[PDB]
């Protein structure tokens, strides 16, 4: 009795979403066409596959997921492919035009006849689950179907239900490796969405998952699947404490009521480790002393923050695999006395230490070597200011010329919302700074 | 390396000098010939030829190591017959030195003793008994199992289609433990410490 | 051992030849309305019923 | 005892080799396979999709063009796709366009007129034999593909 | 799903359909008698795009094919692929334009407009949801700058909403064909900057120096020459037809490559084009192809890309590609040339993969980029009318068909106030 | 959710195993198979390096056989 | 990594590249189809340093051959090895040189050095860390000296860190190849002086003197002699290839060489060459090796160096050999010719080693020296060209392209004030 329903909107989230059912379509013992395999007839026992899972009074187990989107070529593809008969074949909305990145136009035009049909759809899963802890939404930034809906989504998510939680796993543009160029500008507006709506919301940044690929994984030749494989895997350590045995387990709950310090400021950094390739993965001793420090490391930081330039908040890493808690203790103290990574002046304990028992699950195919003991961190620092910074920045050269202003004021968006959004984002950064001052 | 003239032979020249030289320093249990019989089991069809894989690894068991550029450098010379696999049998042809005959009438005296009936072909038991009786004094002159118990200190060597020992095989089998020692004294010394035999 | 069977090039191996029957030249560079344009020998298939 | 030789190997010119020949597509066996799925479970094109739920969107060949009866959307595309058709070289000719010089484009719903009547009957767009009436196909009792059969 | 149809207008552009055509029906496995035979799944998937269905398992173009004289389309209906076209479409007039535009304009091609739009009519209400129309002709002829321009107006205000292409090709200054051609160019974009959402000028002297110095072919022809435009125009709808990581429609290419209204004029290019004599040298890698993509020599505009400083640009890269390797070389190609690239606005590159290669090939690009060179164009054409107009030489042909010079006068201010307020920009500093 | 191992190598036992346990005279904690368990890992671990490099080896082929086809 | 790419122009630096692609060949087991028949690894692993690559594994040379007329091009493409290099890195007029500087540098090679920096842009980027580039052509040449020149002061331009390497072929006056060569050559040096990074320069007569001397052969030709430059420019890149005991690359050499930037010529050398007659007993050790290498008679130079003080000299040896005994050696000649060293720089010679001898040898060398023995090349070449100026003889056909008759008067004052300059160090002392 403890489920958790998956919100995906934007092609982004609909390739990350993708790829992030695999990873537990094989950790559950289904395969594609959705019942257990012939092979193995011992009845049944288990049950873990409630908590992303429904039962249908008939072998078949239907994932608890809705997609959205404005532009029907990339849904076509999972509706085509191998895993046809698993996904609920009405709950994934399609769309008839595209938003063409217009952060107005699926916001105030066209996303109002799919808005109907979406909060229609997860209303009723809502009714089906009996515990439900909260929902996940998986969405892009760069393009403004993304923006535009999943803007409009939580929006109406945070009035209709109230006190349950809610997470958010956005991303935003890299720093420099830019694939559009207005995402900056709806990059902006997109931030007053979930600025005051969502409870948490997760950095995952491009270009650092191209970093950590170059260096650890050994591959020249990267391709957006391989990409995908990392972020699933991070979903997978952050609920993998709801679906297993532990002696120390932390809910869905109680990451929002630890790692956000104020009701502003509730934006985390999330890193993974390790990630070393089966050519060398296993060549090194995989101790549990190395893997924690790996964590902390500035290299590492999935998101392209440079850590150090900030003080750290409060930390609540989630260690999954073969861990005694002796380990957890010898390793975690020596972090604390380093100099070179520091806590704020008011926050003498920052460590949130939970421990799980599953192994990590290595997919046919992949580059993450399957090792005993893996370390998930999902932070917040002060050093977020970089990034919001920039994106400042790079706001400010274009509207000075009002290059491009036209088309989000001939859409239906007031030419005056852009003079409110900007002051927030300014006025973001004074609180991100001001509580980093020592009493 | 630049192997376009007599390289070649300064590539095998010298690769031969470095494996010899571990054998010797091992100078134990570690024997040529194991390497003789152990490529049988990489054959499948007992033509005499391995991929480059095969021939690596199977070096790399025994415990000698090379350098990437001589494995292509061993490739070519023995590669007689232009198929990209080298030819074991030359291999072991090589790293199989003449003998002195110094060691040669120090064998085929030791021979000598061994064939009091000047057959040439020796029984199995018979050197069975001399080694074992050296190693202990009141061993007994009888036992319940000593064919088969004492059986177990030969059957190292082959024995020819009547079962006995041949004259040609057994010389050869003194030899090929002439690569792990290298001293020639030690190598004698050897004889009579595991014969009792001593005549020189 | 393993001999060569011909000189290989160093200074003075080749000092063949300069005294051959006749001497001729093909133009393969030509220069037009300011564009390269040069043959196409050594490209020519035959024929087929292909 | 010579000269120097150029040639290593004696490898002859691809200009004197035998010929060319038909392995021009030995790429382009998998050349049409996606990469947003696939690579995910199989390595080849995706295999010829043999049933869709609704909504697909695009393009089932058999829907539009003839109106179909009523039925369930997912009763009536399995007919027009696992059917015969939508296939086979009827005339031969190539998709690149050569093959043009080979067909004619002659039809056999032709033959004169003029000094009485210049109407001509219609091209082999029409239905015959088939003339059956409707309750005549939705009504039968057991010879029909058993709804729940599903061998196991 | 969110198709286009086709409408094209005057010889060259009957011409260039004619081709585009039989390049299109190739990508689908569309044979030239109309039947199928395809080879993969994708083939049939959204096919939409472009073809409507019939009884009969033939397939049928949706074009719609205008010219003002007879011959032009007499002929389509002559070589390979001249049966897909319905023959009830065609709309054909009786005496021609005689390469002048008002009498294809103003009198006449409108006189004919009756039918024409008619038939437009019932084709883009065919359709489930129409995505555009893009249109092809020559500026350099007085009926299909005029009737294709006569055209464009009447169905913008017909659909305010649904995007609109033009592919137009302007006379260069060398390789001249018509001695009125400084008039009808000039006085015709005045009614195509106003209207004309979009725009992809081609300019005849590209075409034979790209074929001289790319192609080393001896002999090119008027059908070659066809032929590198019609595998460009796929390019730009090619990601819209098939399956691939980051779909990008007509729309998003229109939402990232024009700043402000007034600039919608693009100069476009195709690669890579290997001559047969040095095929076997190169190699195909993709920072190989990114090089002959922004090049100078291989652009379809004689403008020279140099002259100035880009504004914004996308290419669409086609075939099976890892990203990785495509940001790093593309953040390579910006951050090298900061000169060329204006200051104001970063990230001014596009990107969009397609999984789907041409028959035969594995990677390639097109390339679609706003480049302020392109003032070199329409400041050369316009230089040449003020030499023709200040002695009022050919003037009474024009005149004697209800427009007179005063509408010279405006067209010609409009004209040089789009060349200034072009540079305007080029000059601006933050 | 529950927790029902008290560590990752062991079970809770049959009650028939705790005789005593009364006093603090039995602990369990001292594993007593240290250096046996982290033995058998050893080897275990290796075959999972075996088996990647080698399915990772062969994928190189394929691929190698895709781009020299093209050739 | 750290390729270099080689740009070679004129007849001498044809010709000279010709031969020395085909030496490089050869050294790596390269067959003249381009396909690869290597034996061991030590002729790959590395092979990077002057390759692209390409589909089917065929190596293209990455060169750039220019002139400003046909007749050299044609010949080196029609013999063997001269598949090689492909069509599209050629650059060439229709013109002709004419033995004068001002057609090759103000008129003429101006209209065309625009592509040549444009093909050889295309190299320095594609490679992924340039090490720099060397330089082939002849100062008695009027492109060959002349458009080269103009390649050398662009890119110095375009790249103020990559290093710069030419091979230079002065024309001794005692074989008068060109009774225009006095001008072009002092025309010459100005711009060589201060844009080369490094100089290397070589008298024809020496050649010849080499040729008759050491060699003891029949009848040259000027393949022969084409042949002993080809492999001197081994020796100087060699140790970048071949893995060895010290590694040596080219910019290690310039540090140690060049005591000051105004004085960076050097004479080079080859050895051993033994002729038919006289290799039959000649011994083979390191003491031959450095016995023929300081030499007098066998450098490559006219100016025989013993005239002066030695400054900096640097040894590249080939091959296996003790390190003992080429540093035994290096410490026996510094002592017993004590005055023959300058003062203020002890132990002023470099050695090296490298692990892989030319085919068919066991040792081998090659020499760098910058010996203040040079100032005999300019001073006979500056006092020629004072002779044949004051009556300003020849002097219209320069001033026929708008060069100036301060130009002249400039480079004499330059040419005449480094040596001036070159020869106060001689006389220095400490
Ligand atoms: N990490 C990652 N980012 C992606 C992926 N797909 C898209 N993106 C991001 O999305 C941005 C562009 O928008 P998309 O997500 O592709 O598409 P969209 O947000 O739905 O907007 P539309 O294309 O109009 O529907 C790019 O800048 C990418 O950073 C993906 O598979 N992985
Ligand atoms: N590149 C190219 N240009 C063409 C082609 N056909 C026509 N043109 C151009 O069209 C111009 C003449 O067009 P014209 O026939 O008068 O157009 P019309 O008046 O509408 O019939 C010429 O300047 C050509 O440059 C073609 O097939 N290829
Ligand atoms: N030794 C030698 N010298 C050459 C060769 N080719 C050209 N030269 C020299 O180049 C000079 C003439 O070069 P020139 O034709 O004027 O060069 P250009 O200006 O590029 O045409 C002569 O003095 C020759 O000594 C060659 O193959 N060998
Ligand atoms: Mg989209």
């Amino acid at each position: 009795m403890r489920e958790v329903i998956s919100i995906h909107v934007g092609q982004g989230g609909i390739q990350v979403g993708n790829a992030c059912w695999e990873l537990f379509c094989l950790e559950h013992g289904i395969q594609p066409d959705g019942q257990m395999p012939s092979d193995k007839t011992i009845g049944g026992g288990d049950d873990a596959f409630n908590t992303f899972f429904s039962e249908t009074g008939a072998g078949k187990h239907v994932p608890r997921a809705v997609f959205l989107d404005l532009e029907p070529t990339v849904i076509d593809e999972v509706r085509t492919g191998t895993y046809r008969q698993l996904f609920h074949p009405e709950q994934l909305i399609s769309g008839k035009e595209d938003a063409a990145n217009n952060f107005a136009r699926g916001h105030y035009t066209i996303g109002k006849e799919i808005v109907d049909l979406c909060l229609d759809r997860i209303r009723k899963l809502a009714d089906n689950c009996t515990g439900l802890q909260g929902f996940l939404v998986f969405n892009s930034v760069g393009g403004g179907t993304g923006s535009g809906l999943g803007s409009l989504l939580l929006e109406r998510l945070s009035v209709d239900y109230g006190k349950k939680s809610k997470l958010g796993f956005t991303i935003y543009p890299s720093p420099q490796v830019s694939t559009a160029v207005v995402e900056p500008y709806n990059s902006i507006l997109s931030t007053h969405s979930l600025l005051e709506h969502t409870d948490v919301a997760v950095m995952l940044d491009n270009e650092a998952i191209y970093d950590i690929c170059r260096r650890n994984l050994d591959i020249e030749r990267p391709t957006y699947t391989n990409l995908n494989r990392l972020i699933a895997q991070v979903i997978s350590s952050l609920t993998a404490s709801l679906r297993f045995d532990g002696a120390l387990n932390v809910d869905i709950t109680e990451f929002q009521t630890n790692l956000v310090p104020y009701p502003r400021i509730h934006f985390m950094l999330s890193s993974y480790a390790p990630i070393i390739s089966a050519e060398k993965a296993y060549h090194e001793q995989l101790s549990v002393a190395e893997i924690t420090n790996s964590a902390f490391e500035p290299a590492n930081m999935m998101a392209k923050c440079d850590p150090r330039h900030g003080k750290y908040m409060a930390c609540s890493m989630m260690y999954r695999g073969d861990v005694v808690p002796k380990d957890v203790n010898a390793s975690i103290a020596t972090i604390k006395t380093k100099r070179t990574i520091q806590f704020v002046d008011w926050c003498p304990t920052g460590f949130k230490v939970g421990i799980n028992y599953q192994p990590p699950t290595v997919v046919p195919g992949g580059d993450l070597a399957k090792v005993m003991r893996a370390v998930c961190m999902i932070s917040n620092s002060t050093a977020i200011a970089e990034v919001f910074s920039r994106l400042d920045h790079k706001f400010d050269l274009m509207y000075a010329k009002r290059a491009f202003v036209h088309w989000y004021v001939g859409e239906g968006m007031e030419e005056g919302e852009f003079s409110e959004a900007r002051e927030d984002l300014a006025a973001l950064e004074k609180d991100y700074e001001e509580v980093g001052i020592e009493t | 390396m630049s192997l376009y003239g007599v390289g070649l032979n300064v590539q095998v020249d010298r690769i031969k000098t470095e494996f010899r030289l571990y054998v010797s320093k091992q100078k134990g249990g570690l024997n040529v010939r194991n390497l003789r019989r152990i490529f049988e089991q990489l054959d499948y069809q007992q033509n005499g030829q391995l991929n480059l894989d095969d021939f690596k690894a199977g070096l790399n068991k025994f415990g000698f190591f090379l350098k990437n550029v001589d494995y292509q450098c061993l490739l070519k010379y023995f590669d007689v017959e232009q198929n990209g696999n080298v030819n074991y049998l030359a291999f072991l042809s090589c790293i199989s030195q003449t003998l002195n005959q110094r060691r040669a009438n120090f064998v085929l005296k030791v021979f000598d003793s061994i064939d009091s009936e000047q057959k040439g072909a020796v029984h199995p038991f018979s050197l069975a008994e001399r080694l074992e009786v050296v190693k202990n004094k009141d061993y007994q002159i009888g036992s319940k199992t000593r064919e088969q118990l004492v059986g177990e200190y030969v059957a190292q060597f082959h024995k020819n289609q009547d079962g006995l020992i041949t004259r040609d095989e057994f010389v050869s089998y003194y030899e090929d433990l002439g690569l792990g020692i290298s001293s020639d004294q030690h190598f004698i010394e050897i004889l009579q410490t595991q014969w009792g035999i001593k005549e020189d | 051992y393993n001999l060569p069977k011909t000189v290989p090039l160093l200074p003075g191996h080749c000092f063949p030849d300069h005294l051959k029957e006749s001497h001729h030249k093909t133009q393969q560079f030509t220069l037009v309305n300011n564009v390269h344009c040069e043959k196409t020998n050594y490209i020519e298939e035959k024929n087929d019923p292909y | 005892q010579y000269a120097y030789d150029f040639n290593p190997a004696k490898t002859q010119s691809l200009q004197s080799r035998p010929i060319e020949h038909n392995k021009f597509s030995a790429w382009t066996g998998d050349q049409l396979y996606r990469t947003s799925y696939g690579t995910h479970w199989t390595s080849k094109p995706q295999e010829p999709k043999t049933h869709v739920p609704p909504g697909y969107a695009g393009y089932i060949p058999g829907l539009k063009p003839n109106n179909h009866y009523g039925a369930s959307y997912g009763e009536i595309a399995k007919n027009c796709l696992s059917n015969p058709k939508v296939a086979q070289n009827p005339f031969k000719l190539a998709s690149t366009g050569f093959n043009y010089q080979r067909h004619d484009f002659r039809d056999p719903s032709l033959t004169a007129t003029t000094h009485k009547f210049g109407a001509q009957t219609l091209l082999k767009n029409h239905p015959s034999i088939d003339q059956k009436s409707n309750q005549w196909q939705s009504q039968t009792h057991d010879s029909f593909r058993n709804p729940l059969h599903k061998p196991n | 799903m969110r198709e286009i149809v086709h409408i094209q207008g005057g010889q060259c552009g009957n011409q260039i359909g004619a081709k585009f055509w039989e390049v299109i029906s190739d990508e689908h496995g569309i044979d030239p008698t109309g039947t199928y035979h395809g080879d993969s799944d994708l083939q049939l998937e959204r096919i939409n795009v472009y073809y409507n269905e019939a009884t009969g398992g033939r397939y049928v173009p949706r074009a719609i094919l205008m010219d003002l004289e007879p011959g032009t389309m007499d002929s389509v209906r002559a070589g390979p692929f001249g049966q897909l076209f319905r023959p009830d479409n065609f709309v054909f007039g009786q005496t021609g334009a005689g390469n002048n535009w008002a009498k294809g304009h103003y009198t006449e091609g409108a006189e004919l407009i009756d039918s024409v739009l008619d038939v437009v009519r019932k084709e883009a209400e065919g359709c489930d949801c129409l995505q555009g129309f893009q249109i092809t002709h020559s500026l350099g002829g007085g009926t299909g700058s005029g009737m294709g321009t006569l055209l464009i107006s009447k169905v913008r205000e017909e659909y305010p909403d649904r995007i609109m292409e033009t592919f137009s090709v302007v006379p260069s200054p060398k390789v001249s064909d018509t001695v009125v051609e400084p008039y009808n160019a000039t006085l015709s974009v005045h009614q195509l900057v106003e209207n004309a959402d979009e725009c992809m000028v081609i300019d005849n002297e590209a075409l034979y120096d790209i074929c001289f110095r790319t192609l080393k072919l001896t002999t090119p022809t008027y059908g070659d020459l066809n032929h590198l435009v019609s595998a460009a125009m796929s390019g730009v709808t090619c990601c819209l037809r098939f399956p691939g990581q980051l779909n990008s429609d007509l729309r998003k290419l229109a939402v990232n490559l024009i700043p402000f209204p007034r600039l919608h004029f693009f100069m476009i290019g195709f690669a890579p084009l290997t001559s047969r004599g040095s095929q076997q040298y190169r190699a195909l890698t993709v920072p190989e192809l990114t090089q002959q993509m922004f090049d100078a020599k291989n652009m379809m505009c004689a403008a020279d890309p140099r002259h100035g400083r880009y504004l914004t640009a996308s290419a669409l890269f086609r075939g099976r590609m890892s990203t990785k390797e495509v940001d790093e070389q593309m953040l390579n190609v910006q951050n090298k040339n900061s000169s060329y690239f204006v200051e104001w606005i970063p990230n001014n590159i596009k990107s969009s993969i397609c999984d789907i290669p041409p028959k035969g090939l594995k990677m390639a690009v097109t390339f679609v980029g706003n480049s302020t060179a392109i003032q070199e164009m329409f400041k050369r054409v316009a230089e040449q009318f003020t030499a023709m107009f200040r002695r009022k030489a050919f003037l009474h042909w024009y005149t004697g068909e209800g427009m007179d010079e005063m509408e010279f006068t405006e067209a010609e201010s409009n004209m040089n106030d789009l060349v200034s307020e072009y540079q305007q920009y080029q000059d601006a500093t933050a | 959710m529950k927790r029902v191992k008290e560590s990752y190598f062991r079970e809770h036992p049959h009650w028939s195993d705790i005789n005593g346990c009364s006093g603090a005279k039995e602990f369990e904690g001292e594993d007593l198979a240290y250096d046996a368990r982290i033995k058998y890992q050893k080897e275990t671990q290796k075959q999972w390096i075996e088996q990647q490099i080698r399915e990772k080896k062969m994928r190189e082929e394929a691929e190698r056989n895709e781009e020299r086809a093209y050739a």
